[PDB]
């Protein structure tokens, strides 16, 4: 998880 | 989705919704297109934590989350296929694409409806211009401070915006290149969310609604100076011929 992630798993 | 309507998948016939598998009823996960009969386009990062394809059952044809929708078809991954460069760098993704080929308990591929069709990819070129003005849709959050999920297809208009101005250091600065493609809302009023990831960014290319980009990124939903960001599908194109041909 890259922080400006948009995944429901992050 | 924030911002823009509910709507039906008629509207959005290539749709595709990923779930994975549980220990007993599959988890909404993220969103997809069909860009042929037996492939569906998403984003590589929706299958890292578990890459296995045998994980993951894709849905075409819904209009509601979690439930049956009639015209629904449900399909076992065949073969999950990560961009062989895909990559994490602790703000964005990188080269962040995967293709599914789809199949059904007894066979077969997506059989097209009004609910199911298959979405084009951009040509290699093309002269004459088109609009900046492109199609997100999902079932992601829709407020960026949102708990809770919409249950229910929604879809909207965002504008593009050119490399050099998403580029600039107000905007995100060096973390996008030309594998990129940046769109926003010119008021800032209306973006891609959680939950809406791997799904279609929709231009409109020689006449017929294009899969331009894939939901990657983006520093919140909707905020000022901050649009999301998708995969360039144009920059794919041989990587994917090469796969589905």
């Amino acid at each position: 998880c890259p922080a400006y992630s948009r995944y429901i798993g992050c | 989705i924030v911002g823009g309507e509910f709507t039906e998948v008629e509207n959005q016939p290539w749709f595709a919704a990923i779930y994975q598998k549980n220990k007993s009823p599959p988890s909404f996960k993220c969103g997809g297109s069909l860009i042929s009969p037996c492939w569906v386009a998403s984003a590589a990062h929706c299958f890292i934590q578990l890459p296995k394809k045998e994980n993951y059952v894709v849905y075409l044809g819904q209009s509601k989350e979690s439930s049956y929708n009639p015209g629904e078809m449900k399909f076992e991954v065949e073969q999950l296929i990560l961009h062989e460069y895909y990559r994490e760098d602790s703000l964005a993704y990188h080269n962040d694409i995967a293709l599914l080929k789809i199949r059904t308990s007894t066979g077969q591929c997506a059989q097209p409806s009004r609910s199911i069709q298959t979405i084009a990819l951009p040509p290699r070129f093309t002269d004459a211009p088109f609009g900046s003005d492109c199609e997100i849709t999902g079932f992601g959050k829709e407020s960026e401070s949102d708990y809770l999920y919409p249950k229910n297809l929604k879809m909207s208009v965002v504008k593009l915006v050119s490399h050099e101005q998403c580029m600039q250091p107000h905007y995100y600065g060096s973390e996008i290149n030309y594998k990129m493609l940046c769109a926003a809302d010119p008021e800032w009023k209306t973006d891609s969310c959680k939950g809406d990831s791997g799904g279609p960014l929709i231009c409109n290319i020689e006449g017929r609604p294009t899969l331009s980009g894939i939901v990657s990124w983006g520093r919140g939903c909707a905020e000022k100076n901050k649009p999301g960001v998708y995969t360039r599908v144009s920059h794919f194109l041989d990587w994917i011929q090469s796969h589905i041909g």
